[PDB]
């Protein structure tokens, strides 16, 4: 059926440029108007530029009038952004949209992908424990603290999917180093201590890192 | 271009409750408005277009109306789907302009947080630096006040916070907070503390270790 599929976003240093593709199937791409509109981390979605089936015209949201530029080539049935003079502030997921009518309907919308504009680079994250500590009962909460890695995301298991009830995972802060933060934990019976194995699996597909770090109780 | 301001940006409301938002434009839209539904991880939904039709298969609980500079998106009775984050959209002109959202959340009792400190690991001292970490597991409603004492000296500047989403079981959140240190400037330091207030205690809660397991 209907889908769209992004490509091309990643990291860019400040005022530089990037190229974003969108592909189409499932509906006649050549008759249809298509967007981009973008949603940066946990806030609102904003629309960034329309063009027509035949390119006859090109708008734009006035945050990105003069830098950006979207084309579409509907021989390959895809669509493209051209970004230049990148800001911190275009930082956000980018999506291709589109409808059988006018307005945006939930079918013609893509996955979204992630565009990062920092001084910041590349990098994996560290993984430290958050050990737990009355060990015969009661409740004990542990984590890992998963820290100064670039650009989002991480994905954070435990015990390899086996351990999913009490997980919290919190959102990534950015620190002032530009490199982003994030905790995961979980409250266990504090008993289970003595018999039980905590594993929390990292994940950050920009670095290729891969950890696995046991979590225990120090010993005293 | 045409701005668009939506209000309340955040809203507590329970099952079967009426609910309704509000849009203003910067200039008249005649009545070219869209309402959308958002959820996490998933594409938009479109509600309400221009101003007061029901897009096909929409429950007929959604209602919009308003013409020119002031519209309305109101819920007659609140479902449990419907919690979710609620946007406007002018298409009178280009550039299409969405509102910065409405996020409707659950209400539900008060519930304290159970509190947990973490000390610094000692491979992330090897490192050079120490985090803290102080956990507010489970609680609601989501204000909470964190405090930092070191050696007793409140600290201002040197943490950072983060709170998840509701949980889908018992509609509570959770926060942790980070305080980062130097090496150095931890081991000039015994006690480390986060005090916790919160409406669902009745005094400060504090949890604090000793540096060196002491």
């Amino acid at each position: 059926q209907v889908q769209l599929v992004e490509s091309g976003g990643g990291v860019v240093q400040p005022g530089r440029s990037l190229r974003l593709s969108c592909a189409a199937s499932g509906f006649t791409f050549s008759s249809y108007a298509m967007h981009w509109v973008r949603q940066a981390p946990g806030k609102g979605l904003e629309w960034v530029a329309v063009i027509p089936f035949d390119g006859r015209n090109k708008y734009y949201a006035d945050s990105v009038t003069g830098r950006f530029t979207i084309s579409r080539d509907n021989s390959k049935n895809t669509l493209y952004l051209q970004m230049n003079s990148l800001r911190a502030e275009d930082t956000a997921v980018y999506y291709c949209a589109s409808s059988s009518g006018y307005l945006f309907h939930s079918d013609y919308w893509g996955q979204g992908t992630l565009v990062t504009v920092s001084s910041a680079s590349t990098k994996g994250p560290s993984v430290f424990p958050l050990a737990p500590s009355s060990t015969s009962g009661g409740t004990a909460a542990l984590g890992c603290l998963v820290k100064d890695y670039f650009p989002e995301p991480v994905t954070v298991s435990w015990n390899s999917g086996a351990l999913t009830s009490g997980v919290h995972t919190f959102p990534a802060v950015l620190q002032s180093s530009g490199l982003y933060s994030l905790s995961s934990v979980v409250t266990v019976p504090s008993s289970s201590l003595g018999t039980q194995t905590y594993i929390c699996n990292v994940n950050h597909k920009p670095s290729n890192t891969k950890v696995d770090k046991r979590v225990e109780p120090k010993s005293c | 271009d045409i701005q668009m301001t939506q209000s309340p940006s955040t809203l507590s409301a329970s099952v079967g409750d009426r609910v309704t938002i509000t849009c203003r434009a910067s200039q008249s839209i005649s009545n070219w408005l869209a309402w959308f539904q958002q959820k996490p991880g998933k594409a938009p939904k479109l509600l309400i277009y221009e101003a007061s039709s029901l897009e096909s298969g929409v429950p007929s609980r959604f209602s919009g109306s308003g013409s020119g500079t002031e519209f309305t998106l109101t819920i007659s009775s609140l479902q449990p789907d419907d919690f979710a984050t609620y946007y406007c959209q002018q298409y009178n002109s280009y550039p299409w302009t969405f509102g910065q959202g409405t996020k409707v959340e659950i209400k539900r009792t008060v519930a304290a947080p159970s509190v947990f400190i973490f000390p610094p690991s000692d491979e992330q001292l090897k490192s050079g630096t120490a985090s803290v970490v102080c956990l507010l597991n489970n609680f609601y409603p989501r204000e909470a006040k964190v405090q930092w004492k070191v050696d007793n000296a409140l600290q201002s500047g040197n943490s950072q916070e983060s709170v998840t989403e509701q949980d889908s079981k018992d509609s509570t959140y959770s926060l942790s907070s980070t305080l980062t240190l130097s090496k150095a400037d931890y081991e000039k330091h015994k006690v480390y503390a986060c005090e916790v207030t919160h409406q669902g205690l009745s005094s400060p809660v504090t949890k604090s270790f000793n540096r060196g397991e002491c």
